[PDB]
């Protein structure tokens, strides 16, 4: 009875063909979605890559240096006062600007890096104030020497100035 | 990790490696007394070899050994030897620890 | 170092009155190799003997640890006659930890 | 028969020719958001300057001050109660008002600044009360300097007074 | 880190320093104990005030 | 701070003071300890009675 | 967990779990009868609806 006698009675409610029809929609819907998780995937797998820095390694210092240094006109920067000791013999502060937490863009050899200054979580970590800040660079392409320069280059201007 | 030597060491309640694998340290190059490193390296390997004596009579395959003298004269390097010459790795145990009690060191 | 098998480290001891001048020539000595300076105080209160270990393990390349007044971090002379040589510190330290990690099996 | 059936049955209902009417709303109600997030980030970057100061550094204590001094007829103010000594040689409260959390605007130098005192999170910090309060400097254009001015006025009032 | 961070034209000052640590037949024993309440030791103040990193 | 911030037109009252420090003999001794409960010290009664800060 | 009618039941899962593919790994010396003692790879059904006959 369930299969023949519900055929008629949906039949019966022209209604019911709204609602197979709004069935369809649902299901495009629940598709659509579908669609755009595995797009994003095969996208993000197959033609950008992604660069973590945690806060845990010395790479994490040398890297946010180099940010602060190259970051061009970066106009979402914070302020970072030291005392830097003049030639002369004397000190004065000296007004320093890391560039806040946020997405800042670069043009480094050709491309549009995309670094995200990774905020504080949960206050949790070791072998530093327990901020958890990391630093995330995410660029479009497939080679991955980029990064490695960008690291080596961080080394380098570490070693300098 | 082979032609160098893994040392771990106790991170809470597990072994895990401490570092990088350290270069073998030759066992010709420690110069203990004469005959001292060949009867040693003849024991633990004998020790190694035989593990059906032991269960053959019911001792427990396990062996200990102790190292005693003045300061300086070789047996941190002996034991970095030997653990290269026998391809083994070496397990640090710090006993004057703070987070180290009865069951965890067992 | 490396054909004999010798670890591939040094250590270097400047003792005399106060004043005569060891911080002074280990800086112009950091200055004059173009090293950098990296300071450990033994006598802290987060330190043990692992970390001691981690800490000899990563130090900066090209960089002189400085243990400064040593004497101050462990009792002496009549305890150095009696049985223990007892920390007389803050933290987690004890002298074996410290005997092993500047010259040990994982140095 | 997935390709060839369908497309029959689709084109049978005609709730399904309204449901792809849907469909494209969706499509392009999903596009409209990500044209948001995009202009708004383009324009973040290319038109407007941040400065974010944190609760860790002295200029923070300087800008504070330097918020308290020059903030004009600002009518969102918290109170701060302190002991000002006359001097007659007798000591009398002050009542202090400092611009309580909340977003301000200032008229610095022919621009629209957008100052806005950060409340406190979560209870952690080092070197303070742990309040983790903080003030970020938005105002519109491409020039840096303005801020850059506010911290040399606010490190001069404080050598001031 | 205070030492390094003092406000520049200022004047850093001890007061009672006799207070610290233990002295004269203290001075005399190998140790130079701190008499004090937190983690302080007569080898970090040597070092502050006249020392590598000063 | 306390000591700073005492409403105005009153009268700070430190009640038996000789029970805060040992005395006497230990006055006589290198150090006036502190036998009590909290991190005070003599050095820094005496400073925040009469000091560069009062 | 707080009953030792817990480790009897969690061992019992481990054992009778047909052909679960949803496990979680256990690692374990194991000592053979030769003398010596080698890795053993054990096999848990990790969290999750598990169905059994
Ligand atoms: N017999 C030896 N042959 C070669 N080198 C030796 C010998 N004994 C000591 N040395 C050298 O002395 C130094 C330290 O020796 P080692 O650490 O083995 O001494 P030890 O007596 O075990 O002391 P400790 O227990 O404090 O470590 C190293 O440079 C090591 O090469
Ligand atoms: N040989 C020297 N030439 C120049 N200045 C010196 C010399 N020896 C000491 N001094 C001066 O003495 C002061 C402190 O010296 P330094 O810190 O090197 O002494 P020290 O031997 O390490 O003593 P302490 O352990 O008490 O610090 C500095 O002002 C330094 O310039
Ligand atoms: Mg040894
Ligand atoms: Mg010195």
């Amino acid at each position: 009875m369930p299969f023949s006698d519900f055929v008629l009675a949906l039949k019966d409610n022209p209604y019911f063909g709204a609602g197979f029809g709004l069935v369809g929609v649902g299901t495009a819907l629940a598709m659509a979605r579908k669609g755009a998780q595995l797009g994003l995937v095969a996208f993000r797998r197959h033609y950008m890559i992604t660069l973590e820095v945690p806060a845990r390694d010395r790479s994490y210092a040398w890297l946010l240096s180099w940010l602060t240094r190259h970051s061009t006109r970066t106009q979402h920067l914070s302020v970072e006062t030291s005392y830097l000791q003049h030639e002369s013999g004397r000190i004065s502060t000296k007004f320093e600007f890391i560039p806040s937490p946020g997405n800042h863009f670069i043009w480094y050899q050709g491309k549009w890096i995309r670094v995200e200054r990774n905020r504080d979580m949960q206050m949790v970590d070791l072998q530093t104030g327990t901020p958890w800040e990391s630093v995330t660079f995410t660029a479009l392409g497939t080679d991955r020497k980029v990064f490695f320069n960008i690291l080596e280059e961080a080394r380098a201007l570490a070693l300098q100035q | 990790e082979e032609g160098k030597t893994v040392m771990y060491t106790a991170v809470g309640s597990e072994w895990r490696t401490f570092g990088y694998p350290r270069r073998r340290r030759p066992l010709d190059s420690v110069v203990l007394q004469q005959g001292l490193a060949d009867r040693i390296v003849k024991d633990i390997r004998e020790f190694i070899d035989n593990p059906k004596w032991y269960i053959d009579r019911g001792i427990p395959y396990r062996r200990g050994y102790l190292l005693y003298g003045p300061p300086g004269c070789g047996k941190s390097s002996f034991i970095t030897a030997l653990a290269g010459e026998l391809e083994h790795s070496i397990c640090l145990l710090s006993l004057t620890d703070s987070s180290l009690s009865d069951d965890r060191l067992n | 170092y490396i054909d004999r098998g010798i670890p591939y480290r040094r250590g270097y001891l400047l003792y005399g009155p106060p004043g005569c001048g060891k911080s002074s020539f280990i800086t112009a000595l950091a200055g004059e190799l173009e090293h950098s300076i990296c300071l450990l105080s033994l006598t802290d209160s987060s330190l043990s003997d692992d970390r001691l270990n981690h800490l000899l393990s990563v130090a900066p390349q090209q960089s002189l640890v400085l243990l400064e007044d040593v004497d101050a971090a462990f009792l002496s002379r009549d305890l150095a006659v009696e049985n223990p040589i007892k920390y007389q510190g803050l933290g987690r330290l004890t002298f074996s930890g410290l005997l092993n990690a500047l010259d040990g099996v994982a140095s």
